[PDB]
């Protein structure tokens, strides 16, 4: 029954990406390399967006007991060198491949959340005045 | 009085930041000068950042370190008095975010010492003997 | 006292300066019914805001002239009228009475309106074609929700062409109506 | 002719429409989206969009002028020309009348993230040139560019087919002058505690 | 007045070791410390990353007095040197050029080697060594006792 | 002016700092006591934000996008608020240097277009591997 | 910050505030109140400036620059301060 429930959620959504910080670290790394043509005031804005994407794996390691300081330094070294599929193990702290452990996450969760976080951010940054009427 | 913890750490950064923000206007030849008024009421006008820190009156233990930093720079070279203060003050500004990250100050100091000696060999690949003396002259634009 | 009347409008002047234009920004205004309402159009925001200054209500009533008789210029009338008071402070400091200031604008208004007839290069043939209506409708739909003006252009141009009846060589009888187009929205 | 029931936005609703016969002047624009607040501005943008169709009638509905900062800068050169032409004390008010139009391109540069020292001198040099001839040449259509793309400078606003209708611009000038006239004509006010 | 103009070249050529100025030293070290921070780790990567970005305040301050946008000059300066370091360790280059500086007079990015702005290395090493020596003594004080 | 944006940043961080420990299946849970005196404990962030009912518009905006995340999808309700709030913190020092908020908004939009393009590349879709609906699962 | 630039323009205007009517052959007479009870009714522009006690240091710079012009030429002392004072007002 446990094996059926794992493949059940994978059949509903055919778009699957590697979780466990793998995809989160690669997106932040690619934006820093492509920022060379984004050079100018638009470069530092996207460079901060890549750093803002690191809060997701942080709280996951802090809530599980792992040290968020050491896990981020060792993950980037193993991600940039060799294979990019190396993630963070959720049981025992160590470098590992989530694609090897067959632990997957649906991509539509991160895609819909990325557009919703950016759209809601543009609404708040655009408000220079707020008036609240009583009633 | 005795003050410890992160309260005195933030005051030391804001004190050096206030001293740094005064001399940031005189950096470079295009920079702006300033007037230093004493208790008598007189003043002076100069664009040299080395003479400003000597005549500037600031009461603070780290502020006097910057005064000794300016005195040591003039006895060795004499150029970059404003630059050496801004670089030293910028590291104190970024050290604030490292405190909220639970980073120990020794690792902050050790990380800078390793990066200092490592950057020495990086300059060796940068620095080079005088070249470009054939086919063109780069000495004509210096003067 | 003439400066204090400008400072009261200046408080709401900077809000409208960030409105007009495709890069403009939107302000959140909480309605008295406990519902968050945000919009670019100033004529809608000025109604929900509580303004106790009577001098500001002059620009509010002047804004309704842009909303009712026209379909554009609600953000433009607040920027133009607000700047005329700022440039007038230089003449007040010099000791010039408000008569020559008002008389100067009336003489300059007739000079500007006369030149507007020479500022027109092309003229719309009023063909009411689907591709021809995209030229007039696009700038009006613009300056709100930037980036969606290309898709919303085909939706408005197709609905207007359906309201307009087929006729030729008759300009006496009006055709289009504002209330004849009702927009629906579903989450 | 036709009454059916279709799914709009995920819910089953009965649609009321037709095809050819019994020509009707009523139309409906269907909108869809996830955000509820974004659907309010798009709905209000259509109401302001269809209201411009009323201005397409005989009273100068076909005439047009370039917008996005193109006309506001070009009118400054004509107003300053009439300043020295008209003698008397009106010279002070005419010169300040053209300066008051510089706020439109300034806000477009500030709301776009562009520097104030950049867009303003570039617009003056574009609309002021020395042409060996009486007929004006080159391009008077230069507006305020959004930038954030391409390389540098501005571009012809006619490329994007964006312009301000004369009925909107000409009627807005008369309202703007009468709005500031009332404020400048009131030298005293009397209010009460509210 | 000629003696003042000759003293600029004589004192510059007096030291056989010179490096390009105008922000070339601070920008070059920023790229080298980025890849070096990943090769060490052990909680020291965050300190090197902040120490590398701290060198960009010198060209940013000069851009303020030059009326030019600091976000345009500093950000593009980092991308120009980072693109030139791609083929640098390979000992081969085609379109890759180094020594991209900043001109405060003309407000444009030009080569400082052709511009004629040079500073000796002796002033470079003693500047970064004395700046950190004074910075460590400040961070080592956790308590202020005033009698 | 620009000072109101800074006040809105702290409003999103105050909501984020409460939802930071709630990220993950092993994360902490928030205990909210309503004025009705009924105390409930929920792991998912939707119900947590529904009981608060924050009057502040920027904090309420994060609640609306969280309800839509739990409705149309059902996963990522806590992560969408943390990501949107942390993005506000990176734009806070940019306003102090004189950078306008418009290019900051348009700067993040350019990064999303490059990020979504890389998501489809990092995804795993096998075609020529000579597989079927079973061997993959 | 920007506060010192405002005080520099304000100090230059405060010095020129006294000599506003002191320019030209029609210049009127000024009354300087001394703390000891004395008064100076002379209408000379540069003769009053030496007895004016100022606080902001930029006001002392205007007195030193006007003293140099007073030695070279006898007139035009108040002309330079008014001309340079109005530049900061327009700028």
């Amino acid at each position: 029954h446990d094996a059926i429930m794992i493949v059940k959620r994978a059949l509903q959504n055919k778009l699957i990406v590697a979780g466990g910080g793998a995809t989160e670290m690669e997106v932040s790394k690619c934006l820093r390399d492509y920022s060379k043509t984004i050079a100018g005031k638009q470069q530092m804005i996207i460079n901060a967006f890549a750093k803002a994407l690191e809060v997701i794996p942080r709280q996951l390691c802090e809530n599980a007991g792992f040290d968020a300081i050491e896990i981020l330094n060792k993950l980037r070294l193993a991600h940039s060198k060799g294979e990019k599929w190396y993630g963070v193990v959720f049981e025992t702290e160590n470098i590992g491949d989530n694609f090897a452990k067959f632990v997957w996450e649906p991509a539509l969760v991160k895609i819909n959340a990325l557009n919703s976080a950016t759209e809601a951010t543009n609404l708040i940054l655009s408000v220079d005045e707020t008036i609240t009427n009583k009633g | 009085e005795k003050i410890s913890g992160d309260d005195i750490r933030n005051q030391n950064v804001l004190a050096t930041m206030a001293v740094a923000n005064v001399v940031k206007s005189s950096l470079g030849p295009v920079g702006l000068d300033k007037m230093l008024v004493d208790d008598i009421g007189d003043f002076t006008v100069t664009n040299d950042g080395a003479t400003i820190l000597s005549l500037l009156d600031v009461q603070h233990p780290a502020g006097k370190i910057l005064v000794e930093l300016a005195q040591q720079q003039d006895r060795e070279i004499g150029d970059g008095t404003t630059s050496v203060v801004i670089i030293a003050s910028e590291l104190l500004k970024r050290a604030n975010e490292l405190v909220k990250n639970k980073i120990h100050p020794t690792t902050i100091i050790t990380g800078f010492r390793v990066a200092l000696r490592e950057a020495i060999r990086f300059i060796n690949e940068v620095l080079s003997t005088s070249v470009d003396t054939l086919g063109k002259e780069t000495l004509i634009n210096i003067a | 006292q003439i400066i204090k009347s400008i400072a009261a409008i200046r408080e709401l002047h900077q809000m409208c300066l960030t409105s007009m234009g495709p890069c403009g920004r939107n302000k959140i205004i909480v309605n008295h019914l406990g519902k968050i309402i945000i919009t670019n159009d100033a004529a809608t925001m000025l109604r929900e805001l509580d303004i106790v200054h009577p001098a500001v209500k002059v620009l509010v009533m002047a804004t309704e002239q842009q909303k009712i008789d026209m379909g554009d210029g609600t953000n433009l009338v607040m920027i133009l009228a607000g700047e005329l008071l700022n440039v007038s402070e230089k003449l007040i400091s010099m000791g010039l009475s408000a008569v020559e200031i008002i008389q100067g604008y009336n003489m300059a208004r007739k000079f500007t309106l006369k030149e507007l007839d020479e500022m027109v290069v092309g003229e719309i043939t009023d063909k009411n074609d689907k591709n021809e209506l995209l030229k007039m409708i696009k700038p009006v739909i613009s300056s709100k929700k930037y980036g969606s003006e290309d898709i919303l252009s085909e939706l408005v141009s197709e609905a207007v062409s359906h309201v307009l009846p087929v006729a030729q060589q008759a300009g006496e009888i009006p055709y289009f109506n504002v209330d004849s187009i009702r927009v629906v929205k579903i989450m | 002719e036709t009454v059916k029931t279709m799914e709009i936005g995920g819910d089953r609703v009965t649609v009321f429409k037709q095809e050819q016969g019994e020509i009707s002047r009523t139309s409906t624009i269907i909108l869809r989206g996830a955000t509820q607040n974004n659907l309010d501005d798009i709905e209000r943008a259509i109401d302001d969009g269809v209201a411009a169709v009323k201005g397409l009638m005989k009273p100068s509905g076909g005439k047009l002028l370039p917008g996005a900062g193109a006309t506001e800068i070009e009118l400054i050169s004509r107003i300053t020309k009439y300043g020295e032409r008209t003698p008397g004390l009106l010279q002070l008010a005419i010169k300040q009348f053209a300066v008051a139009f510089e706020v439109v391109p300034r806000t477009l540069a500030e709301t776009a993230g562009l520097d104030v020292n950049e867009v303003l001198p570039n617009l003056y040099a574009a609309h002021n040139v020395t042409e060996p001839g009486a007929v004006k040449t080159d391009h008077l259509y230069k507006g305020v560019d959004i930038d954030g793309e391409s390389d540098e400078g501005v571009k012809d606003i006619r490329e994007e087919n964006i312009y301000d209708m004369l009925a909107t611009k000409k009627f807005a000038i008369n309202v703007a002058t009468e709005a500031a006239t009332t404020v400048l004509s009131i030298d005293q006010i009397i209010m009460a505690k509210k | 007045s000629l003696h003042d103009s000759l003293s600029v070249v004589k004192r510059t050529l007096e030291s056989g070791n010179v490096v390009p100025g105008g922000g070339c030293v601070e920008a070059a070290l920023n790229i080298y410390l980025d890849n070096f921070a990943t090769t060490v780790g052990s909680r020291e990567q965050l300190a090197i990353a902040e120490f590398a970005a701290a060198l960009l305040i010198i060209p940013k301050t000069l851009a303020v007095n030059a009326a030019k946008d600091s976000s345009e000059l500093v950000a593009k300066l980092r991308s120009y040197h980072a693109a030139s370091q791609m083929a640098k360790p390979e000992d081969v280059k085609r379109r890759s050029y180094r020594n991209y500086g900043l001109d405060l007079i003309r407000g444009k990015i030009v080569d400082e080697i052709h511009a004629g702005v040079l500073e000796p290395t002796i002033s470079k090493v003693k500047s970064l060594k004395s700046a950190l020596e004074a910075c460590v003594a400040i961070l080592r004080i956790d308590t202020m006792i005033t009698v | 002016g620009k000072g109101q944006i800074i006040s809105n940043i702290n409003a999103c961080v105050a909501v984020q700092e409460a939802l930071k420990p709630t990220l993950g299946p092993l994360g902490s849970d928030i205990l909210i006591v309503t004025s009705n005196q009924k105390t409930t404990i929920s792991n998912d962030g939707a119900t947590i934000l529904k009981l608060l009912d924050v009057v502040h518009p920027a904090a309420k905006t994060l609640v609306d996008i969280s309800r839509a995340q739990d409705a149309e999808v059902g996963d990522g309700t806590t992560s969408v608020t943390i990501l949107a709030g942390e993005l506000m913190k990176e734009a806070k020092p940019f306003l102090e240097e004189g950078i306008s908020s418009h290019l900051i908004m348009k700067g993040y939009r350019k990064a999303v277009s490059l990020a979504v393009e890389k998501i489809n590349e990092l995804a795993v879709d096998i075609t020529s591997e000579k597989s079927s609906g079973r061997e993959l699962l | 910050g920007r506060q010192a630039q405002i005080s520099n323009i304000t100090a230059a205007k405060a010095v020129a505030d006294v000599i506003r009517t002191c320019l030209g052959p029609k210049a009127m007479l000024k009354m300087l109140l001394d703390p000891m009870g004395g008064l100076v009714l002379t209408n000379d522009g540069h003769a009053i400036l030496r007895e004016i006690d100022v606080a902001h240091p930029a006001a002392k710079s205007m007195l030193e620059l006007s003293r140099t012009q007073d030695e070279e030429v006898g007139d035009g002392t108040t002309t330079v301060i008014i001309l340079a004072g109005e530049i900061l007002a327009q700028c």
